[PDB]
DNA sequence: CCTTTTTTTTT
DNA sequence: CTTTTTTTTTT
């Protein structure tokens, strides 16, 4: 009996909840975002909320309060707007679900009830907890099931009653975890099928008209139809789940594809960055040969119907079509490639690139790739002793095919809007998601590439231009494998697998969809990118978008946290205490337990199975683990101890466990203590009954407690806390809160001991591949955000190609600054999760490890968003031994400084390269013209631009800097700043532009084009090899015209198979033969040897046979006369000089004209 | 030497009978065999069940030796589901177990087999022998043929048509019926056998087989080295017809029905192959291609053209594609004979079954058909025994087949139309004579035999 | 076009094909059970009435035929000899 | 207008 | 140099 909406129309809206300063929070700053960024536009905005003091309270009376909004729009009226919870664990997901359910019910507004148990029927009936499939199967009834199978005729096949039978057959002996195991891997097989073959009988022709015990049968084993169906506004769903989709009763449904008006919830934000990176690392790798292949000839003639719903569609593979036939032309695609050389053949060839100037290559030797005519076989070879290299063959065919990938999306957003118009059978499916399953099956069937349809469907969820926003988070790494096929032996394949964006990249894809993402976390916005988004990227791409809290917002929160938890006015004490190494302490309790055998040492290989490898570590933490132990049991009120160590001490090394397990037994007894301890406790050990049972200890027995549990077993989810008695605990206890919230009687722990954080580098157990793209991502994201200078992070990526220990790995992490703020992350969790329950003792005990207080006296941030538990951490290794600096930011311009020069020396590199083959494309050559044409308008820029964010270089010197390296060599080698004072100015005194400007024919010229007169005073200065290369080349070749423009001489445009070798096409004199240009700044750069000159005579000379050249230099020595040379360019008489060379036209000491050296130049012209 | 039948019940009972001859055999009064040899001929017999019920007969202890001894028990999803085939044999009877016991243990099986020959294949050759042996050839019955321990066979009709495994790959008996000895029982109720194996043969789209053929067929080229010698050359005319056939009907667009009469319903064309064709379309159906539309337009024309009818497109469709089939049939065996001294060594397994699968796929790799292999891979499955309709040949229905082909609307696009066609290339009495003619020499014993 | 499971066998039935099919399935029906060799002096047999005229067409070498199977055809045959369809000829 | 029970293997 | 659990949803 579902429930209608009859109840709200009398409901009070303007009554409301009475608002709290962490609900005012969330409201502030989302209500100025919508009325500044506009209603569709979406945001980020991540919230720091303290683990106790209302995180989940706060956020879900936010997800209801939204629900009640939207059914007074409903109400007063259109789809609805969807509201996800996404979490990571399932356990996580349910308790929301369960609070939300319960918010619903006890929540009272002034002391009375606020729904009626109608609504709350209704709002119940709203929200949705969509698990996986095989969890989904083992919920309904076998009633609910029988109908459907009955109710869609698919009880008549010998497969679905087969696999039926055994599904009920298995699901009635329940009750025992080996047969659990086995109906969970069949239920989601079984369920996979039957809603396939439900939705095959539901797509097309005959359709069941869902109503009564179907629908709800139905409904049950879909609650993807409920929000499909159109009653449904929360989903109650993972990450993993939100990533993969979840089916209704036609397709798959995606949210990643529906995200515009999504007001996304998600909990613990830092931790789906390791969550999206499961998921993206996840994909299936393409064959590079075979799919380039099959696109270039299902393409030649595959020609797409002519109608009105396919119009604009057949223009967009226009340009991928001739790119794949000039591709297969030139690497001859007709043949079959293979590898060859050996030396070659015994390993394979994996190739990583970031598609930017990282590209390290596993092969030693740089592989060519020939194109055997006779043998029709393409040969990899290597040649130990160039346009035809391995390297540049697999970067074009992955740029082809990414092509097509993004062509195919183009082409399906193009059909959604040649058939949204057309009204004819489209029903309430007319999203881009309806006619996804359509227009891919229509596209793909006529140009007969079937093949690529997973690859297109999976696939559905700023270019590489020097002339962009280019960034690592929209891009990504490409891991490629040649290696020879399977089964045959004399052919190879290109097994490319791709990283096309970056967790930070998918949530910034969100938030420009028109999400409007809650982050709801603690340490959500910690200074790292391995355990984080990176929100220095975020906060560029985004711009205001990424909210923010204010001064008094951030002020206001904690006065409220200070509130609920007033330590000190109630009077506790948090005493903190730092361990080091105790060799003496612990030599003395392993000589009392057994001083029969000769030495410590041999207690070591004989009850605690340790030999003389790591007996110095494994004593590094016991003597800690031990010292702590003692000091918690002197305390007798004290009677909580939760240490939280990186390694599990159960049953597995059980031999350590008796030692520690006597020890506390020993010292119980001089202390006068009948303690007791919960050993083993990691993820399985709570599961069962486990956390409980400690829960029961301290409800009913006399003694102190003691728990030996890691960071990663206290995940989320878990209440360290406990059922107090009075007649157990006396004055022991004391209230903090300044007010009286529901008691209940808990408490929590009273005494951690904080072992150092270990491991923090992610991993992921997929599979090989799996977790190559995991590792490769990390180097290249600590790279971006500065941590790493481009000398270390490509040292890095190709150590991590060839192959590292994960020692070695650590050892790379361990040496960046991005370390200290992870381990100050895993420790502000740890001590966040005890403060759970105001209700707290007095003398609370800290003791943690002495490898971290120099760690944790470098922690800067602001006090006024931390616990009272951290900083009181912290406070104790400031007041401490030594307290210096770091300086952050400042090695962090280093590194950006020496990246983005990197970046210039190989991009530019490469569009000279692409600017020497003939034609030169069109994109090529304005590509050109706009690196010059913003590199001298914009010489500084004020801001750090969005749009040529490779052109410039944050300076800590306002206008220039200094740099030294080799301008043509290697770009790793490179300083800058105060590494080299006596290197380079990129100063404008060292172009000299203000002589420039000083001539009465170059100003004018300027001011026309806009061109810069002088230089700003701001510290974005331009690139070194983009400064030298292509802007003192360019400055000259602008002054050069503009001088000759005053003397009849005008110049076109170089055709497009020259490009680049000369400046412009010079006409007037009438001669028919052409006048060619070469304008340089000085004689000091741009040698053009004669050999090398002649080689671009050469090739114009084919051109138009006979022709003319000059060689003006603009600014320099006005006073040297003019030279004639010849075409072997050594010298010659005049009349009989093919060129001229012009020292200068603007003198560099007074900047005069060179009227002389023109009218000579103007008589020579005129003579030929 | 195979002793086929078409139950379970009755190969076990008869290699229980047959294990009971080797004991009992009062031969002249005295037993016939020593004490030993009947361990020996006992090692010649083997039996060839389904992968499901191959799996729960080895003991907890023989999956643990190949696991642990292939390095197995790190992948992170073998030992998950061996987890669970351990954890659900432990239980009692309980027939509602064993139901899905058996369902699991199948797939677990081929799974597990395909690791077990991925790493076998490839460099790290495991060189199975010692416990590890009897290990192995306890899960794999039919590893002992292969190596030479046996000959004689027990197995289902079924079992014989579906080829069992060895650490290599699948081994089909049909392939390599030279010199064997069938022995059936109820020979005469292996023609419903058969059929029924032949009737499981997956619909080809017509369409797209021949359009995925005329493309990759008209550039992509096969290497000039030895092991590919006049190879190319069996490929020549079908190159030719391909290029004439898409100029013909205009392969470049889309096929597209367009009429009345022809979406309530789609249409069925059956054809003898040789002169009884039959069509569900009640009036003959044109094929026009439209240039201006750039489709290809089926419709029904209410007024014979012989030029450009739908029947005579499909036919013409269906030889070619069993063409490819058939020529690719002729270069796997023009493959091995390149390579079976020539090649020198390098490789053992010298036979049409062992080369075949390699030479299915270098030829599929170089003219860029990998979609074909699976198509390639059946159709040995069923013409393997191989390796007409031209008035001056044996003409009969038992080896020329029929062909059965639906023309209904793509899935998912409401503008284009696929020819799943499926087809009976011979009939179980062709199989038979296939079967004898490749040098089988079968025994047939039944009463109703004749 | 589809036709009943009914009209696929009626089409059968009118065949001779079908008379020699319902001949094996009797045949071996019946040297099932005689597997042994102690048995009763009076194995008696009931055979239905739409057998009588099928049974009395079969004319193939008794050299081989059961003895069970051979009390069965005679008895059918006891009516004289009538003509058959000549299997032969229609054949042609 | 004849009148069903039964089977094996891989997925 | 260096110090590990654990987690989801597919097939
Ligand atoms: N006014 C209130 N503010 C915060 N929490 C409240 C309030 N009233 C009741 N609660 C309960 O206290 C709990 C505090 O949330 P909890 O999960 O302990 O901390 P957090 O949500 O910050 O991790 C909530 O679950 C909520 O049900």
């Amino acid at each position: 009996m579902n429930v209608s909406i009859e109840e709200f129309t009398h409901f009070d809206f303007q009554l409301v909840p009475e608002p709290s300063p962490l609900d005012l929070v969330i409201t502030e700053s989302l209500k100025n975002h919508i009325e500044v960024n506009g209603v569709k536009s979406g945001a980020l905005l991540p919230l720091p909320f303290q683990t106790g003091i209302g995180k989940t309270y706060t956020a879900l009376n936010f997800l209801l309060q939204q629900m009640l909004e939207q059914v007074r729009s409903e109400l007063k009226e259109k789809s609805k707007r969807l509201l996800y919870y996404v979490t990571d664990s399932v356990d996580n997901v349910v308790s929301a679900k369960a609070d939300l359910l319960k918010l619903i019910e006890k929540q009272t507004v002034k002391g009375e009830p606020r729904f009626t148990l109608e609504q709350q029927e209704y709002l119940k009936a709203q929200i949705v907890h969509l698990p996986n499939q095989s969890e989904q199967l083992l919920q309904c009834s076998d009633a609910v099931l029988n109908d459907v199978l009955i109710g869609f005729n698919l009880n008549a096949e010998r497969d679905v009653q087969a696999e039926w039978s055994a599904i009920s057959g298995l699901r009635r002996h329940a009750s025992n975890p080996e047969v659990k195991i086995s109906l969970n891997r069949q239920a989601g097989y079984f369920y996979r099928n039957l809603i396939d073959r439900l939705q095959k009988k539901q797509k097309g022709a005959d359709r069941v008209l869902l109503s009564g015990s179907l629908l709800a049968s139905v409904e049950t084993l879909l609650p993807g139809e409920k929000i499909r169906n159109g009653s449904a506004h929360v989903a109650f769903l993972t990450t993993s789940k939100f990533l993969k989709g979840f089916h209704n009763t036609r397709s798959r449904y995606s949210p990643l594809r529906d995200l515009s008006g999504a007001v996304l919830i998600i909990d613990e934000i830092d931790k789906q960055n390791q969550v999206i990176l499961s998921e993206l690392c996840k994909q299936q790798a393409q064959d590079l040969i075979w799919a380039i292949r099959t696109l270039r000839a299902n393409f030649r003639d595959h020609q797409l119907e002519s109608s009105p719903r396919y119009d604009k569609i057949e223009d967009l593979f226009e340009p991928l079509r001739e790119r794949l036939e000039e591709f297969g032309t030139n690497w001859n695609l007709a043949f079959a490639f293979n590898t060859e050389g050996a030396n070659l053949n015994e390993r394979p060839v994996r190739l990583f690139s970031d598609r930017s100037f990282t590209h390290v290559s596993s092969a030693t030797h740089k592989l060519s790739l020939k194109s055997d005519f006779l043998r029709r076989k393409n040969l990899i070879f290597s040649d130990e002793k160039k346009h035809g290299l391995l390297t540049r063959f697999v970067n074009e065919a992955d740029v082809i095919y990414q092509w097509f990938l993004g062509t195919m999306r183009k082409a399906v957003f193009q059909y959604w809007e040649n058939v949204r118009g057309l009204e004819i059978e489209v029903r309430e499916n007319r999203s881009l998601e309806g006619t996804f399953q359509e227009a891919v099956q229509s596209l793909l069937t006529h140009f007969n590439l079937q093949e690529f349809e997973s690859a297109v469907y999976e696939s559905f969820d700023k270019a590489n231009k020097l002339s962009s926003s280019k960034s690592y988070h929209h891009t990504g790494l490409k891991l490629v494998e040649v290696a020879h096929n399977q089964g045959t032996r004399d052919t190879v394949n290109c097994k490319a697998s791709f990283l096309n964006t970056s967790p930070s990249g998918v949530l910034a894809d969100m938030v420009d969809a028109g999400a409007v993402i809650l982050g709801i976390s603690a340490t959500a916005r910690a200074d790292t990118v391995i355990h984080n988004f990176d929100f220095k990227y975020l906060n560029e791409r985004l711009g205001n978008k990424l909210l923010s809290l204010s001064r008094e917002q951030k002020q206001r929160v904690n006065n409220y946290y200070h509130s609920r938890r007033n330590y000190k006015d109630n009077g506790v004490v948090l005493t903190v205490k730092y361990l080091n190494s105790r060799d003496a302490f612990l030599d003395a309790l392993l000589e009392e337990y057994k001083p029969e055998a000769r030495s410590s040492h041999f207690i070591l290989n004989h009850y605690l199975g340790i030999a003389e490898s790591e007996q110095a570590f494994v004593r590094s933490w016991l003597s800690k683990l031990l010292a702590s132990i003692k000091a918690f049991i002197s305390s007798p009120d004290n009677r909580y101890m939760l240490s939280l160590l990186n390694r599990t001490l159960d049953t597995t090394r059980q031999n350590i466990n008796d030692f520690i397990q006597f020890c506390c037994d020993k010292w119980a007894k001089e202390f006068n203590v009948k303690t007791k301890t919960f050993f083993g406790v990691n993820a399985d050990w709570m599961r069962l009954v486990g956390y409980d049972e400690i829960s029961k200890h301290l409800n009913t027995e006399l003694g102190k407690v003691v728990v030996f549990s890691t960071y990663a077993s206290m995940g989320a989810g878990k209440n360290p806390d406990y059922a107090v008695n009075l007649a157990l605990e006396g004055e022991s206890l004391i209230s903090v809160a300044d007010v009286t919230y529901s008691t209940q009687l808990r408490s929590d722990i009273d005494s951690i001991y904080l072992e150092k954080p270990t491991q923090l580098l992610l991993s992921d157990d997929y599979s090989h591949t799996a977790n190559q793209l995991c590792q490769f991502h990390q180097i290249l994201s600590l790279q971006e955000n500065g941590e790493l200078s481009p000398k270390s992070a490509e040292n890095w990526c190709r150590q991590q190609l060839m192959g590292m220990s994960r020692e070695r790995s650590l050892q790379q992490y361990h040496q960046t600054s991005d370390y200290q703020s992870a381990v100050r992350k895993y420790i502000e969790q740890a001590v966040g999760r005890a403060g759970r329950t105001s209700l707290k003792r007095k003398q609370i005990l800290l003791f943690v490890d002495s490898g971290l207080k120099e760690i944790l006296a470098e922690e800067s941030r602001d006090p006024s968003l931390f616990s009272h538990e951290y900083v009181a951490l912290v406070n104790k290794a400031k007041s401490a031994g030594k307290s210096i600096v770091e300086d952050r930011a400042v090695r962090r311009l280093f590194n950006l400084a020496q990246r983005n020069n990197k970046d210039g020396m190989l991009s530019i590199k490469a569009l000279v390269h692409r600017l020497h083959n003939q034609p030169a494309s069109k994109s090529d050559i304005q590509e050109w013209q706009d690196i010059r044409t913003q590199l001298l308008r914009y010489p500084t820029v004020a801001f750090q631009p969005e749009r040529f964010n490779r052109l410039y270089l944050q300076s800590m010197t306002k206008g220039y800097y200094r740099y030294q390296g080799n301008l043509d060599g290697d770009p790793n080698s490179f300083e800058f700043f105060d590494r080299v004072p006596y290197g380079d100015m990129v100063s404008e005194e060292d172009c000299s532009l203000a002589t420039l400007v000083q001539n009465q024919y170059v100003r004018p010229w300027f001011e026309r084009k806009g061109f810069a007169c002088s230089w700003q005073k701001e510290a974005n200065v331009m690139t070194p090899i983009m400064f030298t290369n292509i802007y003192k080349g360019a400055l000259g070749e602008q002054a050069v015209e503009a001088v000759l423009t005053a003397f009849d001489f005008t110049f076109e445009e170089v055709p497009n198979s020259i490009y680049e070798r000369f400046d412009n096409r010079v006409i007037f004199a009438g001669i028919e033969q052409p006048i060619w240009l070469d304008s340089k700044y000085w004689k000091h750069e741009g040698n053009e040897s004669s050999e090398g000159y002649s080689s671009k005579i050469a090739l114009v000379e084919e051109e138009f046979g006979p022709s003319k050249f000059i060689y003006v230099n603009a600014l320099g020595d006005t006073s040297k006369p003019i030279r004639y040379l010849n075409s072997c360019f050594v010298e010659t008489s005049p009349q009989l000089a093919k060129v001229i060379e012009i020292p200068a036209l603007i003198d560099d000491s007074n900047a005069d004209t060179n009227r002389t050296a023109v009218q000579e130049l103007i008589k020579w012209l005129h003579h030929s | 030497l195979y002793y086929v039948t078409d139950s379970v019940d009755n190969v076990v009972s008869a290699k229980a009978d047959l294990l009971k001859l080797i004991e009992k055999q009062t031969v002249k009064g005295e037993p016939r065999f020593t004490l030993e040899q009947q361990e020996y001929l006992k090692a010649q017999i083997v039996h060839l069940p389904n992968q499901s019920e191959q799996l729960l007969q080895c003991s907890d202890a023989v999956l643990n030796d190949v696991l642990i001894g292939f390095n197995l028990n790190a992948e992170r999803d073998v030992q998950a589901e061996w987890s669970a085939i351990s954890g659900l044999r432990r239980h009692a009877s309980n027939p509602e177990v064993k139901i899905s016991l058996n369902r699991q243990a199948g797939y677990f099986y081929r799974n597990l087999i395909d690791r077990l020959q991925k790493k076998q294949k490839g460099a790290d050759r495991v060189l199975l022998s010692g416990s590890l042996l009897a290990s192995v050839e306890t899960l794999l019955p039919g590893e002992k043929i292969r190596n030479g321990s046996a000959h004689v066979a027990f197995l289902t009709t079924s079992k014989f048509l579906k080829g069992f495994h060895n650490t290599r790959s699948r081994y089909s008996p049909l392939r390599d019926l030279s010199g064997a000895v069938l022995i059936i029982d109820e020979i005469d109720k292996q023609n419903q056998v058969i059929l029924s194996e032949l009737c499981k043969q997956q619909a080809q789209d017509l369409i797209w087989a021949i359009r995925t053929l005329r493309a990759n067929f008209r550039d992509h080229q096969l290497e000039s080295s030895p092991r590919y010698d006049k190879i190319e050359d069996l490929f020549e005319p079908l190159r030719e017809r391909l290029e004439e056939f898409g100029t013909n009907w205009n392969l470049a667009f889309a096929f597209n029905t367009e009429g009345a009469n022809l979406n309530e319903r789609p249409v069925r064309l059956f054809s003898d192959r040789s002169f009884t064709h039959v069509s569900s379309a009640t009036h003959k159906l044109s094929l026009k291609s439209d240039f201006l539309r750039r489709k290809n337009l089926i419709f029904s024309d209410e007024k014979i053209e012989k030029h450009g009818l739908l029947t005579r497109f499909v036919n013409e469709a269906d030889v070619i594609y069993q063409w490819f089939l058939g020529t690719m049939r002729k270069a796997v065996f023009q493959y091995w004979e390149n390579v079976r001294g020539l090649e020198i060594e390098v490789r053992e397994n010298r036979s049409l079954e062992g080369t075949f699968q390699e030479a299915v796929q270098s030829l599929l790799t170089h003219f860029n058909l990998q979609e074909f292999e699976s198509a390639v891979y059946e159709s040995f499955d069923t013409r393997g025994l191989r390796q007409a309709n031209k008035l001056s040949s044996s003409k009969s229905y038992h080896h020329t087949g029929l062909k059965l082909v639906e023309v209904a609307h793509n899935q998912g696009t409401r503008d284009t139309v696929n020819c799943k066609a499926s087809f009976l290339n011979t009939s179980p009495s062709g199989v038979l004579a296939d079967m004898v003619d490749a040098g089988a020499v079968i025994l047939g014993i039944s009463a109703t035999a004749r």
